[PDB]
């Protein structure tokens, strides 16, 4: 499928700079989606989420957080892992599916700098395209990170493409997990993998990975 | 948040154009979505005015009239709006002018009568929807002057989305004291002179809840006059920022909420009976929105109440009593600072969403309210008349927010960066947005301005710091870590290796919606409950899926409504099953699963069309079970499938564990599913088969080996594989291979019974062997044949 | 542990591994084999006849004095080991350097990655539903289609029949990607066959792996949500041309509206002149914006079959 | 082959540590199999090795 291809050239990338892959489950609580990530119960991006919940507790996750947050809480620094899996929200346009396909990073270390964010993923950028492009870091904000950022590619007709968002931890993210931001600090981002697979081989739309015509498949062999 | 790309230039004006302020924006963190004119394209329409209107002499309805627009002379215009009247100032579309749509204005007669233009409405100008008349202009509109220019039509209306952390964002203030500290400029701010009391006029106001209302401003407003129009220039700021106007009470609490971001609302007074109660709701509490509908409160709710009874909730929605109507002449404006934890949530509970709410949930300026009382204040007196009496404050020190006091390192700031600022750009830059900065030995104490709810901690100032001296001014550098191996298993066996082998039987892979449709489900898995969503894009979307049949089901016959027959796919992905003893009740399982059906092949000059059979996809199955090195322990056994072709379906078995199932849909599930024809489905646990043997290399024999072919007659119900399986057991280390060749029924065997031609391979390590040993082991394999089995022949 | 710097490399995903190649040939039955780069001279002398190959004076032994022209004689002399280790059925690839005399070549040796194999034997291992047939030339092609489908330019391979002294000149094959010459394919020539004492028929094959070390990028193409037609047409030819020919003739000539050729019979016999062959074609009709109806369907494949007729004489029947 | 399940599990061990493959031709010259690498003519490396010459 396009889409594994566009994980399997990504964990190949990262898997050369040390980061392990790690999986978790679809269904998750209201902890490792949301609390662990600095995300009260009365934050906006939680009940204004497009989430798809089952009670209370259960929900289909809207990232691959668990399996981070797990992490975390198993070994001190240093981490280095990429988190791929899919993720769901109610959102259902051209350029929207219920179902997509996320891919989380995460490192951890001693001196870990915002300088180590840009080069990073400046370096996968250049990678995943395979030429010298504009990128640009932009200011943004997420309750995990802090400072936070989202990267974009200056599109072929000129204007700027939102491609990924990314940050340092949060202090509070490493305090509940055990990790002293005193001592170690961090950079994580994420990306979609139905994005970046349809500005890689040409797909206009995004409903095409999931009507699995064979016809469309056939062409990424 | 929408808003006037002009209107925020009143405030800060750098000196670049509409893209790169836009741009500008963006790079502050308030991302615009869009940039939209605020009025059609279109040229020649000038100010008039109506200096004679007649009634038209061949048509009832219309109008003839002189329009005066500066030039040598008056211009004829017949004119069929109902407000068209003499005195009007006018928006006049003069004769050469092209109208959006490229609708150029020629001289013509109307109806007999001359017209050398057209007046104009807000809709047929493309500014508003409004087409109930002719634009009336204030006044003292100057005559001949383009509208363009006097009503400054070239603007833009600039869509931001406000991320909860920029509370400080949602009013024209806000977001232009934020476009000045990036520009370095100073912020241009109106003079807001309070208005002097001119009545002792008050009422009682007590807080009940001063932890959910540190400060609440009332202010009573003496004889205004509700009817009066809201003059042009606000409902075109009102209109540029995505609020249509409504009334004049209401546009002027609004133009408030869009200029300095504080909410305010307007009671009735004559309609408050005793004073005004801010307190909590009691369990219960029932009151009439705005709206028209009900709502029942809890007590976690704030409420503005009087004496008797709840009149609005509080910083969220009004209440249908209690509001500005049309009889109203004495009107209580509201100005207060809510806590947003004692706002935040109680919108969405009763499906609501207002301006208001969305910014006490997120935080207003706690030192704002005063401010925006005398702006609406005045606003309000010189619109709709009437004497204001003296502001009643209601302030508790003790609940009332504290800004923060926030220490910054210069070691803090340099690790997390990674680039050194100068300590002079760090403290003109925490300044500059609002911070009182005293510098140390290399640390700053910073206290945060009153409106920012996004400034607790140092890394707050971190981000400040690095976002407003440039995130592309930071340069890139790699991570300095350790080369540390990970731990490796060579036993682990990779699902993307499997994946390839598949590629390389033929099969393509596809990727399904883990939810699926319940109907289709319960015809493959009939009796199973699936775990449900209560909330689903669709009801064909709402069940999460038990196995991955329906989805490759569900994808086959979406290729053979395609002219496509022959499609052979597969598709790893978790299942959910509903399991009291799993995590979050319900068991998470990676599956594997895959379908093939059609002819073997494609068309082909020297293969013949043959349609797929159950051992075309078994034999795939043990190319993949045969990566783990364990085919040996596999067994395909016959079992019960409701989906499956009961005599053509196997559970497989490895180490005596059930790991999956594979078989010919059932003939009646295919006609249900509307498949074209004979499909063959597989689904295994990968877990299961995610392991395989390292290998150990074991002696060869130098010595040659022998074979002996024997011809066993079973019954029909026997299955082979045990045969097989009972000539390598019995047998001992010299026998080292068992291989069935032929399979016969028919003349010369009995009915209900097989022959079995098996060849037997006899081979020993440290010597040769001869007839007399051979012979005296494939009778001892034959003889094991006689109970277990039956004879041979 | 080292402290330095994670920086990623350069990668190219135009770049088709070898391991990847390795692997579909294992999903196809063949075992990676790995032999000496020198080699015994007299054999591969009846492989190579009149090359002079690299020489090592003083060696391990005659048997090994003679750096290898090609992987078949170490391939060869690997199946006949195993052959006299009563195993007929032989089926390996093995992936490693020639070494051709070159005086235009640095060490005036040219030393180029190859990668080789042979099969011989039955189709299968005895089965009781598979039937015992001894391997032919389109088995073994059928193998190398695979490894060149993986580069997304199988459209453009061709197998020209090409002498070579240690093949059977009908069964043999130079094969051709984009114009250039990748490798030989064939039967081996029954008296070299005979020597060397091969059970029965066996096939090798080399092909020199940087020419095709490269695969097609992908780049989406819109699909028709509207209905395709298939037109098949008969075509008679002289026995002598390339059936391949046809077919690629017939892609290049309908390019909007064929998306796709495929021969599903070839027919020589009763009913078809002695010497000449009928060739049996599917041809499917799309089009992306539009349904197509009978006049231009006809018109297209009337194209097509006066395009056969200009480059090859062929007749429709 | 056994010994190519060897090369790729040391390759994939070191892979991860940022280190990349690289191979070339195995008739070398005098330079570089042995010069380059301090062993000179007179080394007994370029017999201990027991090497294979053509000239
Ligand atoms: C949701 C997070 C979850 C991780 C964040 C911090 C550490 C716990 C896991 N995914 C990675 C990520 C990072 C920045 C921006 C967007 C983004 O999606
Ligand atoms: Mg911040």
């Amino acid at each position: 499928h396009p889409v594994t291809r566009t994980i399997d050239r990504i964990e190949s990338f990262f898997g050369e700079l040390g980061f392990t892959v790690a999986t978790g489950p679809e269904i998750e609580d209201d902890y490792h989606n949301f609390d662990a990530l600095n995300i009260p119960g009365h934050h906006p991006a939680r009940a204004d989420h497009d989430t798809f919940w089952f009670d209370t507790t259960r929900l289909l996750r809207t990232q691959t957080s668990g399996v981070q947050i797990r992490t975390m809480k198993a070994q001190q620094p240093p981490i280095r892992i990429i988190a791929p899996g899919r993720v769901y929200r109610n959102d259902y346009d051209q350029t929207h599916t219920p179902m997509f396909h996320q891919m989380e990073g995460l490192i951890v270390d001693t001196n870990i700098s915002f300088t180590n964010l840009k080069g990073t993923l400046h370096d996968f950028l250049r990678n995943f395209f395979e030429e010298d492009l504009q990128i640009r870091f932009r200011p943004s904000y997420f309750p995990f990170t802090e400072p936070s950022a989202e990267v974009d590619v200056m599109g072929k007709n000129g204007k700027w493409l939102e491609v990924l968002g990314c940050g340092m931890v949060h202090p509070n993210v490493l305090r509940n997990v055990g990790i002293d931001p005193e001592v170690y600090s961090g950079f994580a981002f994420g990306m979609g993998m139905e994005r970046l697979t349809m500005l890689r081989y040409g797909v206009t739309d995004l409903r095409s990975f999931f009507e699995n015509d064979l016809r469309f498949l056939k062409q990424f062999k | 948040m929408k808003f006037s790309e002009l209107w925020l230039r009143e405030w800060v004006n750098p000196a670049i154009d509409s893209d790169a302020l836009a741009n500008q924006i963006t790079m502050a963190g308030l991302e615009v979505d869009g940039v939209e004119p605020v009025a059609g394209s279109f040229h020649g329409v000038v100010v008039g005015e109506v200096v004679e209107c007649a009634q038209h002499p061949n048509a009832d309805k219309l109008r003839v009239t002189k329009v005066n627009v500066g030039g040598d002379r008056l211009l004829d215009i017949v004119c069929g709006a109902p407000n068209c009247r003499q005195g009007l100032r006018v928006a006049v579309a003069t004769i050469g002018a092209v109208l959006p749509g490229d609708f150029k204005i020629k001289a013509a007669k109307l109806r007999g009568e001359p017209s050398e233009g057209m007046l104009c409405s807000f809709s047929e100008l493309g500014i508003s929807d409004d087409h109930s008349g002719i634009i009336e202009l204030p006044a003292d509109a100057p005559i001949g002057t383009d509208i363009r220019e006097y009503l400054k039509l070239d603007d833009n209306t600039i869509e931001i989305s406000v991320t909860p952390n920029r509370a400080d964002c949602l009013g024209i203030i806000g977001v232009a004291r934020d476009v000045a500290v990036l520009n370095q400029l100073p912020l241009v701010q109106p003079e807001i002179v309070p208005v002097g009391a001119t009545i002792d006029d008050t009422l009682p106001i007590t807080v009940e809840a001063p932890e959910a209302c540190p400060r609440y401003l009332g202010r009573v407003v003496k004889g205004i006059n509700v009817k009066a129009p809201t003059p042009l220039w606000m409902k075109e700021k009102l209109r540029r920022c995505g609020i249509r106007s409504i009334d004049a009470v209401v546009d002027v609490t609004n133009y408030v909420l869009l200029e300095l971001g504080q909410p305010m609302h307007a009671f009735d007074k004559d309609r408050i009976e005793g004073g005004i109660v801010v307190r909590m709701a009691k369990e219960g509490e029932t009151l009439v929105l705005l709206d028209g509908t009900e709502a029942k409160l809890n007590a976690d709710t704030l409420v503005i109440a009087d004496h008797n009874k709840a009149l609005a909730m509080g910083g969220i929605f009004g209440g249908e009593h209690s509001g500005v109507n049309d009889e109203t002449q004495n009107v209580l404006l509201e100005c207060a600072f809510f806590s947003p934890l004692s706002i935040t949530g109680r919108a969405r509970r009763h499906g609501l969403h207002t301006d208001a709410s969305h910014r006490y949930e997120r935080g207003v300026d706690p030192a704002l309210q005063h401010k925006a009382m005398e702006r609406a204040t005045r606003l309000l007196i010189d619109i709709c008349g009437g004497e204001a009496g003296p502001v009643i404050d209601i302030t508790n020190e003790a609940t009332l927010p504290k800004r923060a006091t926030i220490t910054l390192r210069r070691s803090k700031l340099d690790r997390l960066i990674g680039h050194h600022i100068a300590d002079e750009q760090v403290t003109d830059i925490l300044r500059r947005l609002g911070c009182e900065v005293t510098e140390g030995k290399d640390e700053w104490q910073a206290v945060a301005p009153s409106w920012r709810f996004d400034m607790e901690i140092e890394e707050d100032l971190v981000e400040e710091v690095a976002r407003v001296y440039g995130y592309n001014n930071i340069p890139d550098e790699p991570v300095q870590a350790s080369l540390i191996m990970g731990t490796h298993r060579e036993a682990d066996l990779s699902l993307k290796r499997v994946k390839t082998l598949l590629n390389d039987k033929g099969y393509q892979e596809v990727i399904t919606y883990s939810f699926v449709d319940p109907k289709v489900q319960q015809m493959i898995h009939p009796g199973v409950e699936a775990l449900l969503l209560p909330s689903p894009i669709s009801v064909e979307m709402s069940a999460m899926r038990l196995s991955l049949w329906t989805g490759l089901l569900a994808t086959v016959v979406y290729n053979q409504n395609r002219q496509q027959n022959r499609v052979r796919i597969f598709e790893s992905g978790l299942r959910f099953v509903p399991d009291t003893q799993a995590p979050l009740g319900i068991r998470q399982d990676l599956m594997l699963a895959g379908v093939i059906c059609g002819n073997r092949y494609e068309e082909h000059w020297n293969l013949a069309k043959e349609t797929v059979d159950f051992y075309d996809l078994k034999g795939d199955l043990e190319s993949v079970l045969d990566l783990t090195g364990k085919l040996n322990e596999v067994e395909f056994r016959a079992e019960a499938n409701p989906a499956l072709h009961p005599g053509q379906s196997a559970a497989i078995y490895l180490k005596g564990e059930r790991i999956g199932f594979v078989g010919v849909v059932h003939p009646e599930l295919e006609r249900k599913l509307d498949l074209n024809g004979r499909t063959l489905v597989f689904e295994l646990e990968w877990n299961k088969l995610a392991d395989r043997v390292v290998p150990q290399a074991r002696e060869i024999s130098r010595f040659p080996a022998n074979r002996r072919d024997i011809a066993v007659v079973v019954a029909e119900n026997v299955p082979a594989a045990d045969i097989l399986s009972e000539c390598k057991k019995v047998g001992v280390n010299q026998v080292v291979g068992v291989n069935l060749f032929d399979v016969y029924r028919g003349k010369g065997v009995a009915e209900g019974y097989k022959s079995l031609a098996i060849s037997l391979i006899l081979q020993d390590t440290s010597r040769t062997l001869e007839e007399e040993e051979i012979a005296a082991t494939v009778a001892k394999c034959v003889e094991a044949l006689k109970e277990r089995f039956q004879a041979s022949l | 542990p080292v402290q330095a710097s994670l920086i990623m490399g350069t990668h190219r995903e135009a770049d088709l591994s070898l391991k990847r190649v390795k692997t579909l040939l294992n999903d196809k039955g063949y075992q990676e084999v790995i032999t000496y780069s020198f080699v015994d001279p007299k054999v591969q002398q009846m492989i190579h006849p009149g090359v002079e190959a690299l020489l090592l004076p003083s060696p391990i032994s005659v048997e090994m004095s003679a750096m290898r022209l090609s992987l078949w004689t170490g391939l060869l002399a690997t199946v006949v080991y195993n052959q006299n280790r009563q195993q007929n059925r032989v089926r390996i690839f093995e992936s490693g350097l020639r070494f051709v005399p070159d005086t235009q070549a640095p060490l005036g040796i040219r030393q180029d990655l190859m990668l080789a194999g042979v099969i011989c034997g039955n189709r299968y291992e005895e089965h009781w539903n598979l039937a015992k047939e001894t391997v032919d030339f389109y088995d073994l092609k059928g193998d190398l289609e695979s490894v060149l489908d993986l580069t997304g330019k199988l459209n453009e391979v061709e197998f020209r029949a090409e002498a070579n002294p240690a093949l059977h000149p009908g069964q043999s094959a130079a094969i051709y990607l984009k114009g250039e010459r990748i490798g030989f394919v064939g039967v081996v020539h029954p008296e070299l066959e005979r020597k060397l004492d091969l059970n029965g028929r066996t096939l090798v094959f080399e092909l020199e792996w940087n020419k095709l070390a490269d695969r097609v990028v992908p780049q989406a193409r819109e699909i028709s949500r509207f209905p395709a037609n298939r037109r098949d047409i008969a075509v008679v030819v002289a026995e002598n041309v390339p059936a391949a020919d046809i077919l690629s003739e017939c892609k290049k000539v309908g390019v909007n509206q064929v998306v796709g050729v495929n021969l599903f019979d070839v027919y020589r016999g009763k009913g078809v002149a002695e010497g000449y062959k009928s060739l049996a074609i599917s041809l499917i009709l799309q089009d992306t914006s539009r349904t197509l109806e009978e006049e231009e369907i006809a018109a297209t494949v009337a194209k097509c079959v006066e395009a056969l007729k200009e480059r090859f004489q062929a007749s429709l029947r």
